């Protein structure tokens, strides 16, 4: 089996359309992430909040759905709470804490675009891995 | 335990008792050595001259 | 003639039936207190809280152990680094509750193996040989400091010590597997490759020796005693022996300097314990053995497992069960 | 060749190079051409850490082992600990280049042409391993070589400049240190102090005050005693206790380097004040206390009361009380109860960890301090994984406070061994029975029986 | 220029390192070609000054 | 099959080939080693950080009032941890704010008096501590330009 | 004849560089046409799973293990 | 004994450090690198 | 307990200094040779 | 030529050469 | 990153660094050039 045009098909909005990755753009996300998220999100968990999760499962029940990339790459422009109720930008990486954390100072769109693809993908690939956790 | 400690002395009894043995000790060793000042053999390691 | 001098003397002196020599002056009473506390506390030491979780674990004989299950529970993991004499406890009860003995007993027996080493090269400067003895028992000295010292140093407390026990040291060896893959460090290979080459090589030097050896005595006489303490002839043959080895393995590969031969003998386990003292050293600071983890992947992106992937999972069933009651989150730091 | 032989000289090609144990001017010039290659060493390292580098991670990530010096230096850092530009390294690099190569030029010159023997030609650099006036005047010389350059440190931190403090007000900065501590008393409770737990024997340095001060005083004494070993004579007592060779200053000198190097790794695995962490990475202690630290903050955002839970074994798993009283984290960190960093400082009264501090005055700065240093503990694999050894392999880091620490332990061991077999030797040769027994005169045999 | 100019220096460094280490050992070699060495010992050094002075200037 | 000889005899891949340093087209790594790129996307130098900058040092003076209180009491952990615990967004702030060379200098007086402050109080010298918190506020508050 | 005087002979040399690169070349090409992907069965990067199996292609039965393998490995 | 020893040494060397360096630079391009 | 820290600070500085006089007393000049 | 330790030389040589080759393929053949 | 003056010399440092274990390498393949006298 391959990396074929079905399994790197991605919700891409709300709505439900849906975007194809490809293939550099796999690898670039999966570089940067593990660049710049790996530390504390490798393997899709939250090491320091383990509630909060990065599986989709997780994403789909936050306020609002951050099940698609567009939602992500807002979460990157903008990070809130898990209902949403205000904005931790203080106390997490984003664009909007650029000062704060200079990881993101670089970051360019398509490559917030990449990440964010890359999150929504692996669960495609591993399906059980993904923010599982040590038992699997 | 943890209070850093010159040496580790808290008692000047502690101290004034480690004393003795040292001293005991350097007057034993000067019994033998004692009035040496020069006697230089010169060379690897002899000190053959008592 | 002083008293100072008279006792230098008697105590460098080479015809004592146990050499004291200056280094002994440091080894006689610290091995002796050592050993003397070992004893008392193997039978009636009462139980004492390792994890500093006020979960008192037994390791005496009349607290319903066996030799095997027996023990010297390391210090509290409360006290951690900090030194524990007796006279820093308010009474005796509480310096046996928190583990004051092993700290005790193992900081006397690192002083004795250090000052047993100066006392060997002593008597061999004293008899006049070639002073090396002491660089081979250097490996062991080195493997206990690593296991009793070092790694209590680097991981920040003495309960993180080996107990001085059986099943305290195979608890200490399993959750060293499990925090820190000591199977996959080259330096414990290294090691394992040192001791199996020294089994090897004894065996094979015994063998090669005593097939070789010259036909002095009748059959209903021990073999050994063709030899006489004292002799001036080489009681085996050497040329036979190595005639042998030749034709088993190689004729280029063999020794006949016996010198090299004996110097090879000497190298081989002592540089494998080194380098396995090393790995425990090394990995005390926390740089573990190879981490091949999800490293196959197919051209989709799943993982295929290896070999390592089970020892992975090996790892991580001793991992989430080691001092079950000892962790609050979710990090092993 | 005379001279390089094993008949001319009874020594293997393996040990080569104790055939120049007798012979001076190429004995120097090996001295010398070595010193080029650590030269040449440090230069090309710092060069090729330049050339790596990248502004995004700090310094601890990129696995940089020489940059972070020069940093604690005070040269392209700005406060808090980033790094505002790497010129003043390119520099260094550069400039220990030229010179290593000067250095190496001369080691070759005086190894290949300059004379065998430096006592016929020039009668003032000759010596002969047994004379003890010109072993103490060179030893005198070096020494106040060495006096000089720590006044040169503590001039540097006073006056030109200044040093990188973490202890600074306002978070980790340059600052000129204009009041360091003289007091001979404080200074040397470092040295006398015990070397166990919650002492620390010089590697519990706090502030940089302590560090200007006993610099100022091993500067002092490095210099008196190299004025006064250049004047006078080894006296009667040290005339007879010590052996006097060659073979012997080496191992003398190998034992004191072994504990150098033990004293090195531990300092760099415990010590924040010459290690900041904000360029070493967080310590041992350092990343178990965060983790703490974020969890406590973590769970007092859900409105748990902290310092009322009951942890599984009924001890506490927020805050406990140490043997000593104070206030600390609770869980499995309470071994490492005697941390001081500058990040938790503020949370300390004199009572211990404060409590209506936490509650109440906690900073989002503190927050982020603790989640980077649990994110980026010291712990790794020799392939660099990075994280736990049951961790999969993601992430690639390994804290360059593990590497330090190995490889110096490591190192100082086998010069501790280096220190065992050349003592050994130098004594059995100054003895006389180096190379056998005799066949003739065992001693065995003229000895009572037993 | 500094570019161009350290490209020389290394170049002549290279040629300078490759003969200097042949020289010394050949017996006799070294005095007799002695003050060629010298030459280029000072245009090694003239060219590490221009260098130090490109820089300098250009910031 | 599919080989990959380093980035010169095959081709990218989704995941296998390093040698790479490039082979992205993305644009310019900053350097052959960087997957990062240079300054110039999304984040912008002084954006709106300026009005946080200045809410900083307002809160900062804020905290600095507060000293003179505390050194009347015989409290000297308070002021040190006073100073330190907030005081840490305000060294980088004052530090990025400042752009013509009266605010610099001042601002290294400014931290010069922070310096005396600290050190006074971990001498435990009254007068000291307060003499350099009155100098502190005289910097601080004469800084607002 | 010993070791080293065939090793520093020359018409070794002429004999041995005819022989040893082509060798070389040839267990090249054994894989790198992936003849032995074929020849041991082991399965290619991209043949560990197919569209209708997504798990581990065990063997369950002795006697008929050539017929389940050859379905497993169908596709 | 036309070509000396540590000659065909050398090359046998510099061949065999090659082939090692090819397999680390492998553990890192290709399969079995993560 | 005093007393007892009194009576081990003694039995060590006693077994230290006989140990450091013993090395002192012209130790190299014991040998079989001379 | 052809003595035994010929033979047995060369049954040893000959296929380390051929799977050196085929390891160094390897290393390349990437996913 | 290097200066842009050096970024084109930056190769060499890439190797550099690495230099002086060659050097010991050295001492032993000029022993073996002398027959390990
Ligand atoms: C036998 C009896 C002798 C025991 C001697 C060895 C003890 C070494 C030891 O306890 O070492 C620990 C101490 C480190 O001290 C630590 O010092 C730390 C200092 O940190 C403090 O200071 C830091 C500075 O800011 C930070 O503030 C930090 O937060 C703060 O806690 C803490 O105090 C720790 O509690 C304290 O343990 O090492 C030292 O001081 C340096 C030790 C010298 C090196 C010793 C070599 C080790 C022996 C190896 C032997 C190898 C075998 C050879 C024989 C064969
Ligand atoms: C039987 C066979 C074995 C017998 C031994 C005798 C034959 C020698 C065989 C050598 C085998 C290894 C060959 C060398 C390969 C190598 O090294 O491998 C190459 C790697 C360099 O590879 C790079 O290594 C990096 C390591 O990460 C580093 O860089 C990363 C990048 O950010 C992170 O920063 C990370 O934190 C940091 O550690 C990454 O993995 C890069 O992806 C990778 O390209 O080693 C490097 O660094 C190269 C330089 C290493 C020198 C450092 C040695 C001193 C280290 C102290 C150790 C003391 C001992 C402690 C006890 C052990
Ligand atoms: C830092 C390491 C070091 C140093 C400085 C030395 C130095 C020395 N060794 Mg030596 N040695 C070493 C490691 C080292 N060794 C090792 C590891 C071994 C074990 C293999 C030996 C084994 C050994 C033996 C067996 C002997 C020596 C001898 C000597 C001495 C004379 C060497 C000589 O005549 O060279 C002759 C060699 C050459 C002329 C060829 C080398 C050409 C040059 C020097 C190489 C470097 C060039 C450099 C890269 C160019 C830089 C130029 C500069 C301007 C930039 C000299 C003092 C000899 C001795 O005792 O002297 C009395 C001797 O017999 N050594
Ligand atoms: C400053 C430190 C220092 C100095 C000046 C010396 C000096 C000397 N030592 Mg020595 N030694 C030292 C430290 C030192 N030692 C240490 C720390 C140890 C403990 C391991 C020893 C153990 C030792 C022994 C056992 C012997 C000497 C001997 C000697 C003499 C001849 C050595 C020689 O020709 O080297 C020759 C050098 C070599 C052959 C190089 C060997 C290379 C080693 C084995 C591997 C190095 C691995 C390296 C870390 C990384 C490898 C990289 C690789 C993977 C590419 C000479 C006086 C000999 C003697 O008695 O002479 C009288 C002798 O027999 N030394
Ligand atoms: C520790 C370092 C060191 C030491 C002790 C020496 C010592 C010595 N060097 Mg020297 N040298 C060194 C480093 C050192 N060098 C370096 C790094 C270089 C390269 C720049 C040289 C280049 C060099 C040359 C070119 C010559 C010497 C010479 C000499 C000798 C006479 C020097 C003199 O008259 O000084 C007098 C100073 C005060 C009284 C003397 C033994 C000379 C020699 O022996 O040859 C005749 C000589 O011609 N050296
Ligand atoms: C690298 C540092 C170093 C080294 C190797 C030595 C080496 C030596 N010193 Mg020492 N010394 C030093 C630094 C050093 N010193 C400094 C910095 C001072 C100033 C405090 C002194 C003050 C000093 C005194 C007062 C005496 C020595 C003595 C000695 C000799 C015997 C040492 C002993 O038994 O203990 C020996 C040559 C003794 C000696 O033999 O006098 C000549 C002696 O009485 N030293
Ligand atoms: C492979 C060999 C090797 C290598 C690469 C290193 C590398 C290193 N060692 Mg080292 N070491 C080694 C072997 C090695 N070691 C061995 C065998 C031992 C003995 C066991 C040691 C013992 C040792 C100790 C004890 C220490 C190191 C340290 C270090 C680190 C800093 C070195 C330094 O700055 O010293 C510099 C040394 C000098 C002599 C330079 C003097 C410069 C002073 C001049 C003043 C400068 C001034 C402030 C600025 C001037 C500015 C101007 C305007 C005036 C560095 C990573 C240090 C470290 O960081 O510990 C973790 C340290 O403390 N090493
Ligand atoms: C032609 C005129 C000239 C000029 C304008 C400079 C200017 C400078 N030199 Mg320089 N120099 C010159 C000639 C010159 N040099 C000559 C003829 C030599 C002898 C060959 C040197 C040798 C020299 C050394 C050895 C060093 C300097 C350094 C410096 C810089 C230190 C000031 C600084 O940090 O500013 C701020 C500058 C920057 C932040 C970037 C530069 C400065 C840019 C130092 C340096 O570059 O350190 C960074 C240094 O270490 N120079
Ligand atoms: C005796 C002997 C020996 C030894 C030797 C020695 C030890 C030497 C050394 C040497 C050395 C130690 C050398 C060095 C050199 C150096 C150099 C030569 C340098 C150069 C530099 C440069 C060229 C630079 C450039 C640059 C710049 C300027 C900028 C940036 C870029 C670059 C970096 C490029 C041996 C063992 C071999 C053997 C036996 C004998
Ligand atoms: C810088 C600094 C510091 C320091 C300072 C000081 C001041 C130091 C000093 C140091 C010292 C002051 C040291 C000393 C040491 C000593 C020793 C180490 C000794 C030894 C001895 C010996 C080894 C002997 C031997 C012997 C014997 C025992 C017997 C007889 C014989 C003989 C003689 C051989 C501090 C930490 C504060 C802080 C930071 C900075
Ligand atoms: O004590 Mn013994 O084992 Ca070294 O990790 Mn943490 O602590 Mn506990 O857990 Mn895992
Ligand atoms: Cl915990
Ligand atoms: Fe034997």
């Amino acid at each position: 089996i391959d990396l074929d045009e079905a399994t790197r098909t991605v919700v891409v909005d709300n709505a439900g359309n849906t975007t194809v990755l490809t293939p550099e753009q796999v690898k670039r996300g999966k570089r940067l992430f593990n660049a710049t998220c790996g530390a504390c999100h490798v393997g899709g968990i939250t090491k320091t909040n383990p509630n909060v999760g990065l599986d989709p499962e997780a994403l789909s029940l936050a306020t609002p759905r951050r099940d698609n990339i567009n939602a992500l790459v807002d979460y990157i422009k903008n990070p809130t709470t898990y209902d949403g109720l205000e904005s931790i930008a203080e106390v997490h990486p984003s664009i909007k804490s650029a000062d704060i954390y200079p990881r993101m100072r670089s970051l360019t769109d398509e490559d917030l675009y990449s990440i964010a693809g890359h999150i929504m993908l692996s669960p495609k690939i591993a399906s059980e891995k993904w923010g599982g956790g040590k038992i699997y | 335990a943890r209070f850093a400690n010159g040496k580790p002395q808290s008692i000047e009894a502690k101290y004034i008792m480690r004393s003795p043995a040292e001293w005991d000790r350097f007057m034993r060793f000067m019994d033998r050595y004692a009035e040496a000042n020069g006697l230089g053999f010169s060379s690897x390691x002899x000190x053959x001259x008592x | 003639v002083s008293l100072w001098e008279r006792f230098c003397a008697w105590i460098t002196s080479t015809e004592n039936r146990l050499y004291i020599g200056w280094f002994g002056c440091l080894m006689f009473p610290t091995l002796l207190t050592a050993t003397s506390c070992f004893i008392i506390a193997f039978i009636a030491a009462p139980p004492v809280d390792i994890d500093g979780i006020r979960e008192p674990v037994s390791g005496s004989l009349l607290y319903g152990n066996n030799i095997i299950s027996g023990a010297v529970v390391p210090s509290s993991n409360a006290i951690g680094m900090h030194f524990y004499p007796i006279w820093e406890a308010a009474s005796v009860d509480e310096w046996l509750y928190n583990g004051g003995p092993y700290q005790l007993i193992v900081l006397h027996f690192l002083l004795g193996v250090s000052a047993y080493m100066g006392r060997e090269w002593e008597l061999s400067y004293r008899l006049g040989m070639r002073p090396w003895i002491f660089v081979a028992f250097s490996a062991p000295v080195a493997a206990a400091s690593a296991v009793f010292l070092v790694y209590p140093i680097g991981q920040g407390s003495f309960s993180d010590g080996m107990p001085l026990g059986i099943s305290g040291t195979f608890n200490f060896m399993l959750v060293f597997q499990a925090e820190h893959n000591i199977l996959m460090h080259p330096f414990h290979m290294a090691g394992v490759a040192g001791v199996f080459g020294g089994s090897l090589f004894s065996a094979m030097h015994g063998s090669l020796v005593t097939s070789s050896l010259i036909r002095e005595t009748t059959e209903n006489e021990s073999t050994n005693y063709g030899y006489k303490f004292g002799q001036e002839e080489e009681t085996y043959n050497i040329v036979a022996a190595h005639g042998y080895f030749g034709r088993l393995i190689f004729q280029y590969a063999s020794f006949n300097n016996s010198r090299a031969l004996h110097f090879f003998l000497a190298l081989w386990p002592v540089v494998g314990i080194w380098i396995t003292a090393m790995g425990i050293s090394t990995m005390a600071f926390n740089l573990n053995g190879f981490n091949f983890n999800q490293s196959v992947v197919d051209s989709q992106g799943r993982v295929i497992n290896t070999w390592a992937d089970i020892l992975n999972r090996a790892n991580l069933g001793i991992e989430v069960m080691h001092e079950r009651n000892a962790h609050n989150f979710p990090l092993d730091l | 060749i005379a001279g390089r032989d094993i008949e001319s000289t009874g020594f293997a090609w393996w040990s080569g190079n104790a055939r120049l144990i007798n012979v001076s001017g190429k004995l120097l010039g090996a001295h010398v051409a070595h010193a080029g290659l650590m030269v040449f060493w440090a230069g090309a390292m710092v060069l090729f850490e330049v050339s790596h580098f990248v502004p995004e991670k700090p310094t601890y990530e990129q696995g940089f082992i020489l940059i972070q010096h020069l940093a604690t230096l005070g040269y392209g850092i700005g406060p808090g600990g980033e790094i505002t530009s790497t010129v003043p390294y390119f520099a260094v690099g550069v400039i220990h280049l030229i010179s290593s190569a000067i250095l190496g030029f001369g080691g070759i010159y005086h190894s290949l042409l300059g004379p065998d023997t430096l006592e016929e030609s020039f009668p003032f650099f000759g010596y002969d391993w047994r004379d003890k006036n010109k072993m103490t005047t060179i030893l005198g010389i070096h020494l106040c070589l060495l006096g000089l350059g720590s006044f040169l440190l503590v001039i540097k931190a006073m006056y030109l400049g200044g040093v990188y403090d973490t202890w600074a007000p306002g978070g980790g900065d340059v600052r000129y240190i204009t009041t360091p501590t003289l007091n001979p008393i404080v200074i040397f409770g470092y040295v006398f102090r015990s070397p166990f737990g919650g002492d620390g024997w010089v590697v519990s340095v706090n502030n940089m005050e302590d560090v200007i001060g006993g610099h100022i005083w091993v500067g002092i004494l490095c210099i008196v005693g190299g004025i006064w070993h250049i004047f006078t004579k080894p006296f009667a007592w040290a005339r007879r206790a010590f052996v006097w060779s060659g073979e012997a200053y080496l191992s003398y000198s190998l034992a004191a380097i072994s504990l150098m190097g033990f004293t090195a790794a531990l300092y760099s695995w415990y010590n924040n004040t010459a290690y900041p962490s904000e360029l070493y990475g967080p310590t041992g202690p350092e990343a178990s206390q965060a983790q703490a630290f974020t969890f406590l903050v973590r769970d007092q955002r859900l409105g748990a009361n902290v310092s009322s839970a009951q942890g599984p074994t009924g001890l506490g798993k927020y805050l406990m009380r140490s043997p000593s009283g104070e206030i600390i984290f609770g869980g499995e960190t309470m071994r490492f109860w005697d941390l001081r960093a500058p990040w938790v400082e503020p949370l300390r009264g004199p009572n211990g960890l404060d409590i209506n501090k936490i509650k109440n005055d906690i900073q989002p700065w503190q927050e982020r301090r603790a989640a980077e240093y649990m994110t980026h503990a010291p712990l790794g694999s020799l392939n660099s994984v990075g994280g736990v050894a049951t961790e999969i392999n993601s992430v690639n880091y390994v804290s360059p406070r593990s590497w330090l620490c190995c490889s110096h332990f490591f190192l100082a061991f086998f010069f501790l061994v280096g220190h065992w077999w050349h003592a050994g030797r130098a004594r059995a040769a100054a003895a006389g029975f180096e190379k056998g027994i005799d066949r003739d005169f065992e001693p065995v045999l003229s000895m009572t029986p037993l | 220029m500094i570019t161009a100019l350290t490209a020389l220096f290394v170049l002549v460094s290279l040629a300078l390192v490759v003969t200097v280490p042949v020289a010394l050992a050949t017996p006799g070699e070294w005095e007799t070609s002695k003050d060629q060495f010298n030459k280029i010992f000072q245009l090694w050094v003239g060219l590490v000054v221009a260098i130090a002075t490109a820089d300098g200037i250009s910031t | 099959s599919v080989f990959g000889l380093i980035g010169d005899g095959t081709s990218y891949s989704e995941g296998a080939a390093y040698g790479t340093d490039q082979a992205d087209k993305l644009y310019s790594p900053y350097s052959v080693y960087s997957p990062e790129g240079e300054k110039s996307l999304y984040k912008p130098d002084s954006a709106e950080y300026l009005a946080r900058k200045k809410a900083v040092l307002a809160e900062t003076k804020n905290r600095l009032q507060k000293i003179p209180g505390y050194v009347d009491k015989k409290e000297w952990f308070n002021v040190k941890d006073e100073l330190t615990r907030y005081m840490y967004e305000t060294r980088g702030a004052v530090r990025s704010l400042s752009s013509s060379v009266t605010q610099k200098e001042k601002a290294e007086v400014f931290f010069r008096a922070l310096e005396d402050t600290y050190g006074a109080a971990t001498l435990k010298k009254g007068d000291a501590v307060k003499a350099s918190n009155d100098k502190a506020i005289a910097a601080l508050d004469a800084f607002t330009a | 004849r010993p070791f080293s005087d065939i090793i520093t002979s020359v018409r070794y040399w002429i004999i041995h560089s005819i022989t040893i690169p082509s060798l070389f070349v040839s267990g090249w090409l054994f894989i790198s046409t992936g003849l032995a992907y074929d020849v041991f069965g082991t399965p290619r990067p991209n043949e560990y799973f197919t569209q209708d199996r997504q798990q581990v292609p065990l063997v369950n039965d002795r006697f008929s293990a050539k017929q389940e393998l050859e379905d497993l490995t169908k596709g | 004994g036309r070509v000396p020893l540590w000659l065909v040494g050398l090359v046998g060397g510099f061949a065999v450090i090659t082939i090692v360096s090819l397999f680390i630079y492998g553990s890192y391009s290709g399969l079995g690198s993560s | 307990m005093l007393t007892l820290k009194i009576l081990v600070y003694t039995t060590v500085i006693f077994f230290v200094s006989l140990f450091i006089f013993g090395f002192l007393s012209s130790d190299p000049s014991r040998n079989p040779n001379r | 030529i052809f003595t035994f330790r010929w033979l047995a030389v060369h049954g040893l040589a000959i296929p380390t050469v051929f799977f050196l080759g085929g390891i160094t393929a390897m290393q390349f053949i990437q996913r | 990153k290097l200066p842009e003056a050096y970024a084109f010399l930056n190769p060499i440092v890439d190797v550099m660094p690495v230099i002086p274990v060659l050097f010991f390498l050295l001492a032993f393949v000029w022993q073996a050039a002398v027959s390990f006298r």
